[PDB]
């Protein structure tokens, strides 16, 4: 927190863990609607949390709605969160560098916007003016022989 | 021959021929090489014994003999004809590499219209997740100056083929100088005048933007504090002296041509001081701007050595975030040893021993101190485009001025021989010179170009100028001098020369120059070989490698074919005069 | 939605009503902690729509 928000940073009481668990359940609800076309009513009690600490770094995992022995495989939780990370972030005002998930890293945005090679353009134009000069000068030169 | 005008010009031409890139570009790089306050003292000492009196001597000789840089010496003792030829060869070698600086300034100014600035962000890697490898070990700007503008190969042995972009920029720089030298020095006053006035309204803007950066006093307290330890390093003193002789132009035989035209009613003793001081002063001014901005960069680097490590600590043994600033840093670094020795034994070899004294000294070492620093203060401004345009326009203007001077110094003794100005008009002499120099300057733009530029920057000029300023003085004051010379009188009328100028350029200049010469050779000979600084991309830090053989040969030839013309001309007279 | 976001506007399915109910329950949890110093475990099923 104190890195991202710097100040104005709220404190992390259990009402925040509640919101986090509920938002993760929302993300899981969304994934099993637009990929697998099912309707699974995840709840905030299906997101088990462990090893809370000062750094606030915990572990969590998700189980089926009412089946305690049914753990959703990790490689699907890693996809639901990839889908709705941009919406989990702003719920806490964090910015993808203060809400690390340690195994899911962002990667979307390469650089290629120049259509015209501005350097070339400018160089081109400039050389023009100077050539004009070093041509016309030569003529006024033969003018005064 | 044609003359001057208003008079107030002559001194503006001298000021514009001396304020060039020897002050805003080469003096900071030098002062950084040898420790800052270990390069100033020598500077002043020199300037008050061997920089001012020889300037006064050169202007007086160029005014009384009334002729160019070769005709002036033949009229003293025709056995001394060579000195003009050496003074032309040196200026040739100088311009040949001096123009590539204007070439690089053009390249940067051209790239400074994009958005965002190309040296402000680093490219994305092979999987669009993070910056490239060289741009994390090296800053963004060092990656730009070493791998987008140069493509510098990591060894003077692994050469390549002519690059494509900086060659074209070199072509443009030579076209601009050839276009400006279309009016003959005898009348290039306008351009001269304009330079200087320009390049002074900028340095003060950067002095107001420098001295308010956060962490800009550490750089000053480094640039000024003295170390009585490097006052032994002989290369420092020979570099001080050569720095001077390169900045004023003593030996290039140019100042002579200038104090040659000008009408013979001057008061030369007050056009030497007013030049010399200003030159030196401007250099000090530049060294206060750069070594402030530079200082800021250093602090920035150090700040990160505290963030990451601390964050590193914060990540490992865990710890409530926002708890390991700077003092707390040492605090916890100490309390984590006596508490968790299980992993402290394996993390301790990692903790990056990073402290301000180093990162302030080895940050931007090299010939690009004026290119990979002034960007570290342009990528931290309000509207960076306009202000980068300003700074690089300043550099380009200074370079064009200096190059005007050099090309005039090489054309004056070529457009005087009734033989040559008989079957080649006055428009194709300048053309021939510019074409030849641009066709030879294509060796500095290969993939191993910066090393050849370092060679041509380190031996030629400096050594030649030195070895010459001695024969000049011993010619004017023990072959035909003091006597007939002090008989200046009707020339100006200043009734004499002050007995603080007779002593200084008849019995202190030669002693000190010869002493310094032997004092430098006593290190070059016993050192063994010579070492240069390569890039070594795989790490992003300059390493040192000993020169190959033929590079040593070229170092030898660049001093031989410039200080061995005087005795050859002496022999040419002694043996010509036979029948 | 289409006014504020203009475009990029998501659609309002029941997974959004779930998030809204849960967030309102969070707000109520916070109010009864810094005003009345109680601890009341509101849930998403205590917000009738
Ligand atoms: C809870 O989830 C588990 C899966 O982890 C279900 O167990 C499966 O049961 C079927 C038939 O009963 C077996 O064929 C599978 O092999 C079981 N899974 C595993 C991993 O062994 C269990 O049925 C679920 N509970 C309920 C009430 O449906
Ligand atoms: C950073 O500093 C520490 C301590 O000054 C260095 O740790 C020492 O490493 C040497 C090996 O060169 C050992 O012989 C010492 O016993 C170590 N000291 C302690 C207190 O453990 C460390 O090597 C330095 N880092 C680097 C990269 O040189
Ligand atoms: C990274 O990019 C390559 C394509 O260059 C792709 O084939 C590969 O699967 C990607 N790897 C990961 C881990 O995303
Ligand atoms: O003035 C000259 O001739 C060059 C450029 C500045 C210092 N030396
Ligand atoms: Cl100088």
């Amino acid at each position: 927190l104190k890195s991202a928000l710097g100040d104005k940073a709220y404190e992390w009481n259990d009402n925040e863990m509640y919101l986090f668990r509920s938002s993760v359940a929302y993300a899981m609800r969304q994934y099993f609607l637009k990929v697998k076309n099912q309707m699974i009513l995840f709840g905030e009690e299906d997101v088990r949390v462990a090893n809370l600490k000062p750094r606030i770094s915990f572990n969590f995992f998700v189980t089926a709605p009412k089946n305690v022995s049914d753990i959703i495989p990790r490689t699907e939780v890693e996809k639901a969160i990839r889908m709705s990370r941009s919406r989990i972030n702003d719920a806490f005002r964090l910015n993808d560098n203060s809400l690390e998930f340690l195994g899911i890293q962002p990667t979307l945005g390469p650089p290629n916007q120049p259509p015209v090679s501005i350097w070339l353009i400018v160089f081109g134009v400039v050389m023009g003016v100077i050539v004009v000069g070093i041509v016309i000068l030569i003529f006024t030169g033969i003018r005064d022989r | 021959r044609p003359l001057w005008a208003n008079s107030l010009q002559f001194v503006f031409a001298c000021i514009s021929y001396a304020v060039g890139l020897g002050n805003v570009w080469r003096f900071p790089y030098l002062c950084q090489m040898y420790g800052g306050g270990s390069f100033l003292v020598p500077y002043i000492i020199m300037l008050i014994v061997e920089g001012m009196p020889l300037l006064y001597l050169e202007l007086a000789v160029g005014q009384r003999m009334r002729q160019g840089s070769i005709g002036a010496w033949r009229t003293i003792s025709p056995y001394l004809s060579g000195v003009g030829v050496a003074s032309v060869v040196v200026s040739f070698f100088l311009s040949m590499y001096y123009n590539v600086i204007n070439a690089w300034a053009f390249w940067y100014l051209f790239h400074s219209f994009q958005d965002p600035l190309p040296w402000s962000v680093c490219p994305l890697n092979g999987n669009h997740t993070g910056y490239d490898e060289e741009c994390e070990k090296a800053s963004s700007t060092q990656y730009f100056w070493y791998r987008k503008t140069l493509n510098i190969s990591p060894s003077l042995q692994e050469n390549g083929g002519v690059q494509w972009e900086p060659a074209l920029c070199l072509l443009l720089a030579w076209l601009v100088v050839y276009l400006c030298i279309l009016r003959g020095t005898e009348s290039t006053g306008k351009v001269v005048y304009f330079t200087a006035s320009l390049p002074y309204c900028v340095l003060i803007i950067y002095l107001i933007r420098g001295l308010t950066l956060h962490g800009a006093t550490n750089g000053l307290m480094y640039m000024f504090t003295p170390k009585i330890e490097q006052l032994a390093n002989p290369k420092a003193w020979i570099n001080a002296a050569t720095q001077i002789f390169f900045s004023l132009g003593l030996g290039f035989g140019s100042l002579i041509a200038f104090a040659s035209y000008n009408e013979p009613s001057n008061n030369c003793q007050k056009h030497a001081i007013i030049v010399s001081l200003i030159n030196s002063f401007t250099s000090i001014f530049a060294s206060i701007v750069t070594f402030s901005i530079y200082g800021f960069k250093a602090t920035f680097n150090y700040e990160n050595c505290l963030k990451k490590v601390s964050l590193l600590l914060t990540n490992t043994f865990d710890l409530e975030d926002g708890f390991l600033t700077a003092s707390n840093l040492e605090q916890v670094k100490g309390y984590l040893a006596s508490a968790y020795p299980s992993k402290y034994s394996e993390m301790f070899p990692q903790i990056k021993n990073c402290s301000l004294e180093s990162e302030l000294d080895t940050a931007v070492q090299g010939t690009g101190l004026a290119f990979i620093v002034y960007t570290e203060a342009i990528k931290n401004m309000e509207v960076s485009q306009l202000w980068s345009v300003l700074y690089f326009f300043m550099l380009l203007m200074l370079g064009i001025g200096s190059m005007l001077g050099n090309t005039a110094a090489i054309l004056t003794p070529l457009t005087d021989s009734k033989i040559i100005s008989s079957h080649l008009p006055k428009e194709a002499i300048s053309g021939l010179v510019c074409l030849v120099n641009c066709a030879i300057g294509m060796v500095f733009t290969m993939e191993a170009g910066n090393y050849w530029f370092d060679i041509f920057n380190d031996y030629a000029a400096t050594l030649s100028l030195l070895l010459i300023v001695l024969v000049e003085t011993i010619a004017v004051c023990y072959v035909y001098g003091l006597r007939r010379f002090e008989s200046d009188l009707k020339a100006m009328t200043g009734r004499a020369v002050s007995w603080y100028w007779k002593v200084m350029w008849a019995g202190v200049s030669p002693l000190l120059i010869v002493s310094l010469f032997v004092f430098y050779l006593s290190d070059y000979i016993l050192t063994g070989t010579l070492k240069y600084q390569a890039w070594d991309a795989s790490q992003g830090q300059l390493v040192t490698k000993d020169y190959p053989a033929y590079a040593l040969a070229v170092i030898g030839l660049l001093v031989a074919s410039s200080t061995m013309c005087i005795p050859l001309a002496a022999l040419g007279t002694f043996v010509q005069r036979r029948l």
